[PDB]
């Protein structure tokens, strides 16, 4: 997990595209018609990890190897969703708890262009400034979605900067980035936030909320995967 | 019909691209927003028809 067969390229509004296949975890998550509502990460062949408010469906598809959504000859795994996942803590007034887990219905077949990423241990510290990057399909203005995927650097922020703009509205399971000139936008929810844990690209949150017009300057709000993951790892275990 | 009916769209703080209806007085009709995922208002409706049967004439 966390090492992609196709290394990416570094240096969402203001982001970057994305070297295809990059970011082999991210999947788009799809209705019926092939409508891109969220994004989400491979654990494994057989679970994704997204957000809670997503409002994942067995109806909903997972889409993996995507990289340009505007192509119909691109060789991508459409997997059917066996059983959603929500975390029965998900608050739907605060935002906290803002995850939910996907076991597909097949396993999606892992291969150059569609892996996993690497899940944190609970007690990991990832230290404020560390840069980690941001993936996903949503809007790059706050329109209509970029049809290939795009990419972000951006930085932890600790939790007293981050509630010098939020105050009391940061709860436990969640960890800000950004707030340096790029922003996770509609679309992108669900998707990533990853760092590297001795190189390793592993998921440190979850895209969730943040600026009503994803403004630049303003922090991102990410469900805290670390404070999660206990969680994850029980379900997986009893799944 | 109930004042929310009224009141704009509202997306919300959460990033999901959810697609949803709301009444539109100016136009007599339920049109299609792009929701959030979070904090909806009650102008939020999963079908045309649940937003008509509420908020049509408003």
């Amino acid at each position: 997990c966390g090492v992609p067969a196709i290394q990416p390229v570094l240096s969402i509004v203001n982001g970057e595209e994305a070297v295809p296949g990059s970011w082999p975890w991210q999947v788009s998550l799809q209705d019926k018609t092939g409508f891109h509502f969220c994004g989400g990460s491979l654990i494994n062949e057989n679970w994704v990890v997204t957000a809670a408010h997503c409002g994942v469906t067995t109806s909903d598809v997972v889409v993996a190897g995507e990289f340009d959504q505007g192509s119909s000859s691109e060789k991508i795994q459409k997997l059917k969703i066996a059983k959603v996942f929500k975390n029965s803590k998900y608050n739907s007034l605060t935002i906290n708890n803002d995850i939910t887990l996907l076991k597909l219905s097949t396993a999606a077949s892992f291969s150059q262009t569609v892996s996993a990423v690497c899940l944190p241990s609970a007690s990991d510290d990832f230290a404020a400034g560390t840069t980690c990057v941001t993936t996903g399909w949503g809007l790059t203005r706050y329109a209509n979605t970029p049809d290939r995927l795009q990419q972000a650097s951006l930085p932890l922020l600790s939790n007293t900067n981050c509630k010098k703009y939020w105050g009391t509205k940061i709860k436990d399971a969640m960890i800000c980035a950004g707030a340096s000139g790029v922003s996770s936008c509609m679309g992108d929810s669900g998707g990533p936030l990853v760092c590297k844990k001795n190189g390793a690209w592993t998921l440190v949150g979850i895209v969730s909320w943040g600026s009503s017009t994803c403004s630049t300057s303003t922090p991102g709000v990410y469900a805290r995967v670390t404070a999660l993951v206990n969680w994850v790892q029980q379900t997986l275990a009893a799944n | 019909r109930p004042d929310f009916c009224l009141e704009p769209p509202y997306t919300g703080p959460c990033t999901a691209r959810i697609i949803r209806y709301f009444y539109n007085a100016k136009a007599g009709l339920c049109q299609t927003f792009v929701y959030g995922g979070c904090r909806a208002k009650r102008n939020n409706f999963k079908s045309a028809e649940d937003c008509l049967r509420t908020c049509g004439g408003a």
